């Protein structure tokens, strides 16, 4: 390997992206899917204070 | 020697580090009469270069499109690459570990340089999805099968 | 289930988040006249709680002692949570899911954390190496033979 | 390189970092089922130290917290230390580029950190306004007399 | 059973970790995080002559 | 001569923010194998926009180009922009609150952004020096103006 040791060599399929998951028409499955959430923008920043989120 | 009783591959980072960024607010003074978290979008692209045998370099580019209502909020884009030493592995397992692994490594690092960029142009709250970049392509290669023998081999 | 046979089971990220943040340069003007690798010493530990119902919130305490020479560089501490949902496993690998698998993933996140806040007191970049979670527990029960080593295996 | 450049102030950046980073929420899980309405509470609490013949530190502590009544939604802060070599001046000019000037190049990347401990622990984006300190530190200075405006052929 | 179907009935795997997530001084001296740095910093920060004032 | 001083003003920082970003770092792998010894080249660009009456965008492009000889480091160019409420003044008084005053608040953020780029794409950090955006307008202005009369009058 001359850097590590000995993997003999590493390729990728060819050629790596366009295989499969690329930007075209003709995508995978996966991406976008019930994972994370959307919060917010407010900051509430009134001068140097905000307020109590109670109730 | 990989011919032992021991721990199952070595992997080890060199260095890992932001490539590009891009952050385009093309209606940036007008899009902020839209107070809520816009439409977003993620796209993902991949590009790599062997720097050595046992080590590769690959690049996650991700990209974020959002926008708040028919008009473009913001348009934030990173790569993230990085130096990974990939080795005692052989067969699919070991180009997969640089192609698919290390893309997944480099997520976390591009997704809080995009969050900056967003926080830069003060739009709402962007955390992005945990995107496994391996499971698209291992979908793609489902269709194949392979349940092993219990026996481990060392790094 | 009734078997080793998974089948169904699911491993959905509801939520990451830190819910603890440390970074501290106690020495910082003095120790940056030391330009060499910072000696790094990695501690974690995995904490929880058992919500059930496959409902489980895991939290990974990832702490750095790094120093420069025999003085102090830089401290980071990052608690890096998550609820989890896990299902569809039984036996050993039924709660040593939140124990060792749903800490690694919190993992990426938590390197991440450091390393931005590393180059933000700027100390040489530090990339946490990715380690198996499982091996750290289960090289307390491999501490019995420690035998072996064959010749080089050829075929 | 070429460093001839001999005025009033020799002012010189060294370096902008964190010798301190904070973010605490021991009730971050239970908080995000709450209504968002913190007393998000800036501070800006800034401090200088001479390290060497004119080297100066200067430190700005810039504090956020959070809370929703007795509710903690979270605590932040970042120390943002910065050296910079300064000389040439004394007095009020001394004061005020210590007091205002220097935590004003402190204060973005101060507030960058803290933007992305709040993004980390999942909170909506609390970017904090531009706060002029130099408008803050004018009010103090030392002595009351800085008036001009009269016909002179000088600059 | 509520939020999924599979498990609710478990201990915490251990009573906390009863172990801790680190390398013990026995045999295996597994992790080594310093093996992965980048360990570069040097830059001159090029002064631009002008006036007093503020940025 | 005839001293033209700037008086009357209204002045209030309404937001700012990043409208464009742009880091390139596409030579990353073997750049690092690079002898750093950069050429960092600063430029500085001013555009204003009114957006409604005493209402006026400022945009400072600050280009930065770092080049090993022939192989280039690095390029960070970010459009720092900041909608500001200006009145009081116009004409070459207008010019010298757009101009100058203004594209000089935006400079530490512009600065920040730059920087912040650099340290994520690993190279180290990288600090803008402290341009006097209103001594480069009163190059053009006329090159006359000063107050100052410091007296200690105290018992």
């Amino acid at each position: 390997g001359g850097f590590f040791k000995g993997i003999d060599a590493l390729p990728l399929t060819g050629q790596y992206t366009h295989y499969a998951l690329n930007k075209k028409t003709g995508k995978p499955d996966y991406v976008t899917d019930s994972a994370a959430s959307a919060t917010a923008w407010s900051t509430g920043v009134k001068t140097y204070n905000g307020a109590l989120g109670v109730d | 020697m990989s011919e032992q009783n021991n721990t199952e591959m070595t992997f080890q980072i060199q260095r890992i580090y932001t490539k590009d960024i891009s952050f385009e607010a093309p209606n940036a003074p007008h899009v902020f009469q839209k107070d809520w978290q816009p439409e977003v979008k993620l796209d993902l692209d991949t590009a790599s270069s062997q720097l050595a045998d046992d080590v590769y370099e690959v690049v996650l580019r991700v990209t974020v499109t959002a926008s708040l209502g028919e008009e473009t909020a913001f348009l934030c884009e990173v790569q993230q690459g990085g130096i990974f030493s990939i080795a005692g592995i052989e067969g699919t397992q070991m180009a997969h570990c640089l192609g698919a692994y290390c893309p997944n490594i480099l997520f976390p690092y591009a997704r809080e340089c995009i969050t900056s960029m967003v926080s830069r142009g003060t739009f709402p709250q962007l955390n992005l999805a945990p995107v496994n970049f391996d499971a698209l392509f291992m979908n793609y290669l489902q269709q194949q099968a392979g349940e092993g023998t219990e026996e481990h081999q060392d790094a």
